[PDB]
RNA sequence: UUGGCGGAAAGGCCUUGGGUGCUUGCUGGCGAAUUGCAAUGUCAUUUUGCGUGGGGAUAAAUCAUUUGUAUACGACUUAGA
RNA sequence: GCGUUGGAUUGUUCACCCACUAAUAGGGAACGUGAGCUGGGUUUAGACCGUCGUGAGACAGGUUAGUUUUACCCUACUGAU
RNA sequence: CUAUCUAGCGAAACCACAGCCAAGGGAACGGGCUUGGCAGAAUCAGCGGGGAAAGAAGACCCUGUUGAGCUUGACUCUAGU
RNA sequence: AGAACUGGUACGGACAAGGGGAAUCUGACUGUCUAAUUAAAACAUAGCAUUGCGAUGGUCAGAAAGUGAUGUUGACGCAAU
RNA sequence: GUGAACAGCCUCUAGUUGAUAGAAUAAUGUAGAUAAGGGAAGUCGGCAAAAUAGAUCCGUAACUUCGGGAUAAGGAUUGGC
RNA sequence: GCCCUGAAAAUGGAUGGCGCUCAAGCGUGUUACCUAUACUCUACCGUCAGGGUUGAUAUGAUGCCCUGACGAGUAGGCAGGCGUGGAGGUCAGUGACGAAGCCUAGACCGUAAGGUCGGGUCGAACGGCCUCUAGUGCAGAUCUUGGUGGUAGUAGCAAAUAUUCAAAUGAGAACUUUGAAGACUGAAGUGGGGAAAGGUUCCACGUCAACAGCAGUUGGACGUGGGUUAGUCGAUCCUAAGA
RNA sequence: AGAACUGGCGAUGCGGGAUGAACCGAACGUAGAGUUAAGGUGCCGGAAUACACGCUCAUCAGACACCACAAAAGGUGUUAG
RNA sequence: GUCGAAUUUGGGUAUAGGGGCGAAAGACUAAUCGAACCAUCUAGUAGCUGGUUCCUGCCGAAGUUUCCCUCAGGAUAGCAG
RNA sequence: AUAUUGGCGAGAGACCGAUAGCGAACAAGUACAGUGAUGGAAAGAUGAAAAGAACUUUGAAAAGAGAGUGAAAAAGUACGUGAAAUUGUUGAAAGGGAAGGGCAUUUGAUCAGA
């Protein structure tokens, strides 16, 4: 365990994580922030729509010179994308968390994504070859993803 | 050091910024000065540019080399079905300019103009003006009170009119709504004219007449992002130029250490609002009048529409205004024709033009025949027909 | 409550009639203390939330699809029970 | 305010002439402007000549050949959300 | 075919801190200082004015009691003869 | 090689494939070089001329040698210009 | 096969279908083209491009070291049957 | 005297700005007022100087105390101190009931170098004082090594004509396999063999974490194995320039 | 660009000269109060839109030394001799 | 440009650093050439550039004299502790 | 009797404590580079003991969630502690062309002493 800072009830919580996942850390952070706080079923439907290009993931921090689309309007932004790999990883982790909630006996209808955090995994290093016999790094930026879904209560 | 060879600057700095117009309908920013002895009349009209054709007419210009001779001239056709008056707006004057005090709408509005108040008409409940129409419940006391306010105030009176876009061949189906100033005396009678014309059509022949100079206000054809060479007419750089030649070589001196607003830059070309003045009306023709394209010299019973229809527009079925030359905007675009803001007496205006012949050959190619009957007579019998 | 006036940003001004409260215009009766020798010694207006009563109304926009009078992408301009 | 040119020779600035013109005014902006160009000249290395030097070599003397790199950042500007 | 938008992949140069101007004075050409002008989130495509932009401890010039290539009856020597 | 006929007078129908002329400077020519900014008029060249040398020799090597290149050579040669 | 041809172009045997892709079609680019009238006025300079081009027949100047120049220049013809 | 003409330069701009006209301008005179780290008084810190006080409990005579004046500072000198690794002594010092280290807009002491404490983490050593010793204190040196950013999900992954449909496999197919189609190399080949070089890349099976700058079930990848058979082909022998 | 005497800046903060190494004032331990220096007191901006006598009207007024410029020559402008 | 002979080229071989090789450019001699590469002398020397690590307290300068193959340095006296 | 950075065997240190100390605490003159002469690294630490996570569930799988071992998993072989740069989430606050600082106080949060 030892997730990031959470303030929810562990007994009404279910966790899931994936480490050293070879997916863009920036895209995955945007994808996670897109569903942070959402109900679990709503977030899963939204991620499916994103995969289908019906809705977009709004890029808020890692968004310089990316591109503009009308699908960011519902989030009040102009810069949004469809990071399919990040969505696949995040929804696999969401399915795992839903399975863990079911094993714990938690009400699936009351589940919402109470915590989701993506941070940088150690880089996987490759080399690209440059003009005049130069060699530059060609590294990946993989992600550690974690999330916990909790029952909505009062 | 100095420029070393003088040249006029490229482009006009008074048409800045070369940005997209905020609306596809160009605003009328000035109406003719009000003469309050004339009867109440619209100062402008709304039409749709259909296309151009050519005419032949005898030139009346004493002292000219072509006096009493035949000149071929280009003309623009604007499909102008009658506009429906659906409201009146009162304008009071303030130390901060003109200000709309109140607007009084007609009791019944057509679906054409109702669509203008809707982004999604197909899935809406069409509730627009449903409660407003209740102000005409028994005697229209609220409507009369608002009209009384407009009479008591509102040194400027404009009518709200909308096009009958359904009478045009356009697929838009959404009417264009605009304010037209009411010139003529007695703001009280301006309001009376507007109220009496609520829900009623006004034809272009009641606003404009033959030989009249008018102004065309329209958004020009759009061309997207354009380089300096065509956006501003700058000189093409030599073929030897590295990094491209369709550019401006020096976009500024070292000081001021900034690119200046006056330097030609690449950007949006076209889709600009333009008000072009002094276009002479060559015809005020009527759709219900067959032989629209006929003259007293031709007598061939034909409409203004070219063979095969106006290219990308269709057939003219309504009243139409034929103006000399060309006007801003492309075919199918809404244009506003307004009366001239001054009294031009230059023998170019005040010239009475009588068309001898209007071209109705196909504009979809090198049209050879004015009418299908003429094509029949020239070609003889064909295999399919004739 | 009667009526009128006010459009420059009127949102206020004037006025009619009655009801009811106060009146320090004048003359009385009772009360005040202990906040302790002062402590702003809390009296204004500015938004919002929520509850309780009463009145009122019963939409759109965006995405997706479509159009090309538009257009790098956004945007624009069209259509669709 | 508005315009102030087209050319022959010359890398040329300068000059000079032809010609048109209303006029062919003078200048600045890091002697504006090379990640705008070009590279004819000056001003690397090759080579030739003249003069000079014993020589290696010198020459505001002449001649010929001689790689013109990068913007995706910020601002400015042009357009666009 | 790019550029452009998307999926995936994903560097580098550069970086005191940074980034709107006018004038002043100032190491005599400010992004910062002084006085004014002003100044509203987050941005996209271009762009080549500026960042006295980047690239390299100037290669021209001078200094050094720092060299090296080359030349000569410079000084002092030397293989050979 | 020729003749007739034929066609929107097309026809080396795509492909493939010299622009030419009057001159000047310069190097005779073919050839060669600064690989990675100079292909040139620079270098070489045939031709011409000069020089040394008859071998216990000329020219040139080697630290030295009972050592070498020219020389498996001999002036129509070798060596140096 | 065409064609003088191991040229260019198409095909047989054999081999490959490997270069990150999808959507749009702005500017500016890279590569490839066209262009009315004029025809080097552009430019340091015809740079770049265009023009010419194969074959057959005719015709071919100055100059020349008599060998060339020379495809000189300049013309005509070309398919199919 | 004041004012005006004389009095023309380049981004828009400067009595500092606004603005000011019996001035908020100019000349002059009289007051009042504003405020420097200056002056006056006081307190406190330090320094320097001159003194008092071993007459005891009274352990701090380098101490305590009295008096007066003074305090800017680069280069630089000197002095008193703070901190680090190790050493002799001592506190019969701290400590698995938690040493050291580390984190801590929590507290306390010092002018400061720093010191101390609380909390969290942690796991095995460490500290105060008197002295001794030095490889003893970093912001720089285009410093060294390592690590990490903004740039930036950006530049870009655009030469070599070109791919498409279906099925199979597979969790997953633009890229694997089969079939169908469309194309190309067009015999001076994108064909079939070799020399040099490489060294197992050959082939089969399994197999996809990494590599194949997308992908991948595929591979010159990964894991395990199989495979190169000579009297006649070469080397071996000969001599070449030469060693 | 070079000397003389002194005072300064370098090495120096502080108040004033908007701004500035050097000018004016004043040199600096930490604070409190008072008074001042130079400079100021319409507003920025702390402090009299103070008092008093005059002068000046500028279609480029003028507005505090260093200091950020102006001359000869002129004017029934106006003022005083 | 050249393309049948001063042709192109494989392998073998020879020439090795003040040496080679050069149809000659100081060209080439393993991305190194106006003297290759490798190791050592070597931590070469530098009057020249850069950096030079804790606090507080007190005092606190010089750019001047003379001499120097001296003028970016030093000795000397002066200023300072 | 004198010398001895080589070899062999020993005993020591006011030496260094993994960027230090030999280049090499470790399969170091190794991997790797160069035609060659030569050049030449990086790289130590779970825990007392693997007791190295049986079993269940989701997933194609890697892994995740549990369960368990252990004194500790805030020791899971990417392993003692685990700083900084840089980063994610959460919380708080501020934000008209930088930000940061000094004096002074308002406000919010937080806290010592009596
Ligand atoms: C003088 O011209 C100096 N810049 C050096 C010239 S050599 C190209
Ligand atoms: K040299
Ligand atoms: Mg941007
Ligand atoms: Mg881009
Ligand atoms: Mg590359
Ligand atoms: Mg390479
Ligand atoms: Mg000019
Ligand atoms: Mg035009
Ligand atoms: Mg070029
Ligand atoms: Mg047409
Ligand atoms: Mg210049
Ligand atoms: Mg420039
Ligand atoms: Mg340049
Ligand atoms: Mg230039
Ligand atoms: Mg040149
Ligand atoms: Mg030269
Ligand atoms: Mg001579
Ligand atoms: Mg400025
Ligand atoms: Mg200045
Ligand atoms: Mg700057
Ligand atoms: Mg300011
Ligand atoms: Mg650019
Ligand atoms: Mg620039
Ligand atoms: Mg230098
Ligand atoms: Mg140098
Ligand atoms: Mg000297
Ligand atoms: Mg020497
Ligand atoms: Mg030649
Ligand atoms: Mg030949
Ligand atoms: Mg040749
Ligand atoms: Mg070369
Ligand atoms: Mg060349
Ligand atoms: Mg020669
Ligand atoms: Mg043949
Ligand atoms: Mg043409
Ligand atoms: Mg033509
Ligand atoms: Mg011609
Ligand atoms: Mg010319
Ligand atoms: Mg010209
Ligand atoms: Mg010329
Ligand atoms: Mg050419
Ligand atoms: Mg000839
Ligand atoms: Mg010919
Ligand atoms: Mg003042
Ligand atoms: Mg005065
Ligand atoms: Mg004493
Ligand atoms: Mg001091
Ligand atoms: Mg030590
Ligand atoms: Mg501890
Ligand atoms: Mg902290
Ligand atoms: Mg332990
Ligand atoms: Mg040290
Ligand atoms: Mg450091
Ligand atoms: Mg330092
Ligand atoms: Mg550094
Ligand atoms: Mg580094
Ligand atoms: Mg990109
Ligand atoms: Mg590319
Ligand atoms: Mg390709
Ligand atoms: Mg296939
Ligand atoms: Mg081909
Ligand atoms: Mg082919
Ligand atoms: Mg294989
Ligand atoms: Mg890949
Ligand atoms: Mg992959
Ligand atoms: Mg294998
Ligand atoms: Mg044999
Ligand atoms: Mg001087
Ligand atoms: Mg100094
Ligand atoms: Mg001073
Ligand atoms: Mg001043
Ligand atoms: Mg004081
Ligand atoms: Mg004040
Ligand atoms: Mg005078
Ligand atoms: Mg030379
Ligand atoms: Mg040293
Ligand atoms: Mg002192
Ligand atoms: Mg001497
Ligand atoms: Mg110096
Ligand atoms: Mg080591
Ligand atoms: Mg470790
Ligand atoms: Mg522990
Ligand atoms: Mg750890
Ligand atoms: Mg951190
Ligand atoms: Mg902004």
């Amino acid at each position: 365990a030892r997730y990031g800072a959470t303030s929810t009830n562990p007994a009404k919580s279910a966790s899931a994580r994936g480490s050293y996942l070879r997916v863009s850390f920036k895209n995955t952070r945007e994808t996670a922030q897109a569903i942070n706080g959402w109900e679990l079923t709503k977030a899963q439907k939204y991620l499916e729509q994103v995969l289908d290009h019906q809705r977009a993931i709004p890029f808020r921090r890692f968004n310089s010179s990316i591109g503009r689309t009308a699908q960011g309007k519902e989030f009040g932004v102009t810069k949004a994308r469809w990071p399919a790999k990040s969505v696949k990883f995040v929804q696999g982790l969401l399915q795992n968390a839903a399975a863990n909630a079911e094993a714990k006996g938690l009400d699936a209808t009351k589940l919402y994504v109470s915590h989701i955090q993506v941070n940088q995994a150690p880089k996987q290093r490759r080399r690209t070859y440059r003009a005049h016999g130069r060699i530059n790094k060609y590294e990946s930026s993989p992600s550690h993803i974690e999330l916990v879904v909790t029952e909505k209560e009062e | 050091s100095h420029r070393k060879y003088e040249a006029p600057r490229h482009g006009h700095l008074g048409f800045l910024p070369r940005k997209r117009a905020a609306s596809i309908r160009a605003r009328v920013k000035a109406f003719p000065k009000d003469d309050r002895s004339k009867p109440v009349a619209l100062t402008s009209f709304l039409g749709y540019k259909a296309g151009m054709t050519t005419i032949v007419r005898d030139l009346d210009r004493p002292g000219s080399k072509f006096h009493k001779r035949e000149v071929v001239e280009a003309v623009t056709v604007v499909d102008t079905p009658p506009v429906v008056v659906v409201g009146v707006v009162g304008y009071v004057e303030t130390p901060r300019g003109l200000r709309s005090l109140t607007t009084v709408w007609a009791e019944h509005l057509s679906d054409e103009v109702k669509r203008r108040f809707y982004k999604n008409w197909y899935k809406s409940k069409k509730k627009a003006f449903t409660k407003y129409s209740a102000k005409y419940a028994q005697d229209g006391a609220g409507i009369e009170r608002e009209l009384a306010r407009i009479k008591k105030y509102a040194s400027v009176v404009r009518v709200l009119v909308h096009t009958q876009i359904r009478k045009t061949p356009l697929a838009q189906k959404k009417a264009h709504l605009a304010e037209i100033q009411l010139n003529g005396g007695s703001i009280s009678e301006k309001v009376d004219w507007a109220r009496e014309h609520f829900e009623k059509t006004v034809a272009v022949d009641s606003v404009f007449e033959q030989n009249e100079m008018i102004d065309a206000i329209a958004v020009t054809k759009g061309h997207g992002f354009e380089g300096v060479t065509h956006r501003w007419g700058t000189k093409k750089l030599p073929r030897k130029t590295h990094r491209g030649l369709r550019k401006v070589a020096c976009i500024g001196a070292w000081h001021p250490a900034h690119v200046m607003w006056s330097v030609a830059r690449a950007g949006q070309r076209g889709y600009h609002s333009r008000t072009s003045i002094n276009h002479k009306i060559y015809r005020v023709g009527k759709g219900d009048d067959e032989a629209n394209g006929a003259t007293s010299f031709d007598r061939t019973k034909k409409t203004i529409t070219p063979m095969g229809g106006f290219v990308h527009y269709g057939e003219i079925k309504n009243d139409f205004i034929m103006v000399k030359g060309c006007i801003p905007g492309n075919r199918k675009r809404i244009v506003t024709l307004r009366k001239s803001l001054y009294t031009n007496t230059s023998r170019k205006a005040l010239e009475e033009v009588s068309l001898k012949w209007i071209d109705t050959a196909s504009k979809f190619g090198k049209g050879r025949f004015q009418t299908p009957a003429e094509k029949h007579a020239f070609m003889g019998t064909l295999k399919k027909d004739l």
